[PDB]
């Protein structure tokens, strides 16, 4: 499991007699944690902390908050190949979008193929970043999973009597974003975020006095996930 | 018995020293893998007295034969071991007891396969079968270091110490060197400090008969996970794991002990490096552990640290008020909680400030029950509690304060704060004194083992240094 685990995590390994292994994110100053480095996948690495901690077997299952609650994407396309877990779970709760966009293939779980041998968990929420009533959450699967067993498990936090009022609009927002006219309200948002972006720093230089800055590169030009790269001073995690 | 075989082997190794200054550490260690069946690594400049070690130790004994060999880049496996004729062994190895072997990372492939037969199992090939090998000491000396991808690693990660020897530094010591008068040639052993055949055939089954105490097998498995979190750390295979507690065995054997003492850990300081690069690691390491896990050093510090904290939080409560804390959890009704470590007692008392008039007689002193408070503060309900320590525990008005006291409630609507009675504190005194006892406890075993020959006399300076520094702390805050 990660570290940074949201509340809804911590009942879960209360309820499960689970020796769980906690990881170390990146941080700045400034309070917003970054991720998980690449050297917390390697195969040196999972099996270093199970010999150390007492009562503690082969992982079978890795909980990666991605994206976090700030939203910063990782690199699934190398995760899926060095993270020997046959079960990886993205904690997607923040971006039901990363597929109805081309700056956003190879970025999560469900963009490429079936990886053999291993299985992608997401929990993408509906009540959030969406439009369908509250109480909705989905499970996407790319690969093989459980349906028959699996359906018991469903039960016993599912009532007999579901509110069909939710399952209509948790399709719908599914309904809502397929075709060309679904598509511009996703770019609609990015182009409506990245003049926003630009609106903050020339109202900073031409202003008189302090202004709001705007955590982002200083190139901002391109329509696309600006990466983090080792020689710039915005992100400042060393 | 076994505590006079600690004088005899002081006085061996007395003898062995004279004339080697600044090498105590380079004859006392040959000493214990001769007397166990162990092996030895030296490095260095030629000329810091290296192969002089091999010759001196012969003397200790009463049937040594010496072979100083120097390893060449044309040299032939017929001329190390003898020359066939099968072999014409005479004097040379698979008969020796002690054989030298100088710049051993220069001969050919022919040779190290017949070294690494001749240390597991004691044996070489003498053309058809194999024959058994009277070695007791394996030394070896070089200069420079292998590869990190050849062949010539296969004999180095099979022995046991890896001595670091340098030349002097020290003036004191150079004098008397400089101009020394002691033959290296003769016999300054006498001829009763040697030991006879039929005491080494014996010796060499009572050291698996040494003890295993569980304080320090919590102290070598964590040695071992220790080294496994450093990236740079040179990697150990299970055969090292296995030959090292023989090594901890046989230094208490002859220190007159019966057990594996904590004290022998030092020696692994020079079992486990490779190279100049992790010789800085493996020596940090140790002494961060014999200083911190060995005789509960930081053990210490984390519960002296908790006793200045504790000091400073009872200086506002030892004018007296009873400070009521709420319990954590999701609840209807505020409910309070009691005093952890302030109380203790079951029935215990408690005072108040302005008397009141509770069934119609005055009131010094209400006491009250522990197992009673704890579920009206939770369940709710009416609390019961007797006056004066005597009589019933009758009801009262008692309810909670918005500064979290407790005021009781008489006939007239009147206030009334409880609180308990008073008294460096009785409680830091206390927590204190346990902690300052175990110091000594620790201390007197420390006390006790430092007579150990097998220990260099530069550690001495830092495992005192590190009991010192936390005794002179602990008195500090008792002033
Ligand atoms: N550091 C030293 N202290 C005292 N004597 C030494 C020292 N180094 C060398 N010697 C003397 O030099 C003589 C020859 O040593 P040698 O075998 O050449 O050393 P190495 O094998 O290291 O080259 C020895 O008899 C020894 O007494």
């Amino acid at each position: 499991i990660d570290r940074n685990c949201h509340k809804s995590l911590t009942h879960l390994m209360m309820m499960s007699d689970v020796t769980p292994i906690y990881f170390r994110p990146t941080r700045n100053a400034y309070g917003i944690l970054g991720g998980i480095p690449q050297s917390e996948f390697q195969h040196a690495t999972i099996a270093k902390r199970v010999k150390e901690t007492p009562n503690a077997t082969w992982p079978v299952h890795a909980v990666i908050t991605n994206s976090t609650y700030d939203g910063l994407l990782y690199n699934t396309d190398f995760i899926k190949k060095t993270l020997d877990v046959k079960s990886i779970h993205f904690d997607s709760a923040w971006v039901p979008y990363t597929n109805f966009s081309p700056i956003y293939e190879g970025k999560c779980g469900m963009s490429g193929g079936r990886v053999e041998g291993k299985v992608i968990y997401e929990t993408q929420s509906t009540h959030k970043l969406l439009a369908a009533f509250s109480q909705a959450s989905m499970i996407h699967v790319k690969g093989d999973v459980n349906e028959e067993t699996f359906n018991e498990a469903y039960m016993m936090h599912t009532t007999t009597s579901p509110h069909y009022g939710i399952v209509a609009s948790t399709e719908t927002a599914a309904a809502m974003m397929k075709g060309n006219a679904g598509k511009r309200l996703i770019n609609g948002s990015i182009e409506r975020a990245i003049k926003f972006r630009k609106e903050i720093k020339r109202l900073r230089t031409e202003s008189d006095g302090w202004f709001f800055d705007v955590w982002q590169p200083d190139h901002i030009d391109t329509t696309e996930c600006w990466p983090l790269r080792s020689d710039s001073t915005w992100h400042g995690f060393k | 018995h076994p505590h006079l075989l600690a004088e005899r082997i002081s006085r061996l190794s007395s003898s062995l020293e004279k004339g080697l200054y600044e090498r105590s550490h380079a004859i006392r260690l040959c000493l214990l893998a001769a007397l166990s069946g162990e092996s030895v690594f030296l490095l260095g400049p030629p000329g810091i007295a290296k192969s002089l070690i091999a010759r001196r130790l012969k003397f200790a004994f009463q049937n040594a034969r010496a072979f100083e060999y120097l390893m060449t880049r044309f040299s032939t496996p017929e001329e190390v071991f003898g020359p066939l004729s099968e072999r014409l062994t005479s004097g040379y190895l698979p008969e020796a007891e002690i054989v030298f072997l100088d710049e051993i990372w220069k001969a050919g492939p022919a040779i190290l396969n017949t070294l690494l037969t001749a240390i597991n199992e004691r044996q070489f090939r003498n053309g058809a079968h194999v024959e058994k090998i009277p070695m007791r000491l394996l030394v070896a000396a070089s200069n420079e270091l292998p590869e990190a991808d050849s062949s010539l690693e296969a004999l180095y990660d099979r022995m046991l110490i890896r001595l670091w020897l340098d030349k002097v530094q020290d003036k004191a010591n150079f004098r008397s060197m400089l101009t020394s008068q002691q033959d290296e040639n003769d016999n300054p052993v006498p001829d009763a400090l040697q030991v006879t055949d039929e005491e080494y055939e014996r010796w060499q089954k009572e050291i698996g008969e040494i003890t295993l105490p569980d304080h320090v097998f919590e102290l070598i498995f964590m040695l071992r996970q220790q080294l496994d979190k450093l990236p740079d750390a040179p990697y150990v295979s299970d055969r090292r794991w296995k030959k090292a507690i023989r090594l901890l065995q046989a230094s208490a054997f002859f220190s007159g002990r019966s057990a594996v003492a904590p004290v022998d850990l030092i020696l692994l300081k020079d079992c486990l490096w490779y190279d100049a690069q992790s010789l800085n690691l493996i020596q940090q390491q140790i002494d961060v552990l014999m200083t911190g896990h060995a005789w509960q050093q930081q053990g210490m510090l984390t519960r002296l640290g908790a006793i200045v904290q504790r000091h400073l939080q009872l200086q506002q409560q030892q004018k007296t008020a009873l400070t009521v804390i709420r319990l954590g959890g999701i609840f209807s009704r505020r409910q309070q909680y009691q005093l952890p470590v302030n109380v203790t007692a079951s029935t215990l008392t408690l005072l108040l400030q302005k008397p009141l008039k509770l069934h119609d007689m005055e009131v010094v002193h209400i006491s009250f029950e522990r197992s009673a408070l704890e579920q009206w503060l939770s369940k709710g309900g009416e609390i019961r509690g007797k006056l004066n320590g005597i009589g019933f525990a009758q009801k009262l008005n008692l309810e909670v304060d918005s500064a979290q006291h407790l005021v009781v409630r008489d006939v007239s609507l009147q206030g009334s704060t409880l609180a308990l009675p008073g008294s460096l504190p009785g409680e830091i005194k206390q927590q204190l004194e346990e902690l300052e006892s175990d110091w000594r406890k620790q201390h007197a075993l420390f006390s006790e083992q430092q007579k150990c020959l097998f220990i260099p006399g530069d550690w001495l300076g830092r495992i005192e240094a590190s009991l010192q520094d936390v005794g002179a702390q602990i008195r500090q805050a008792q002033q």
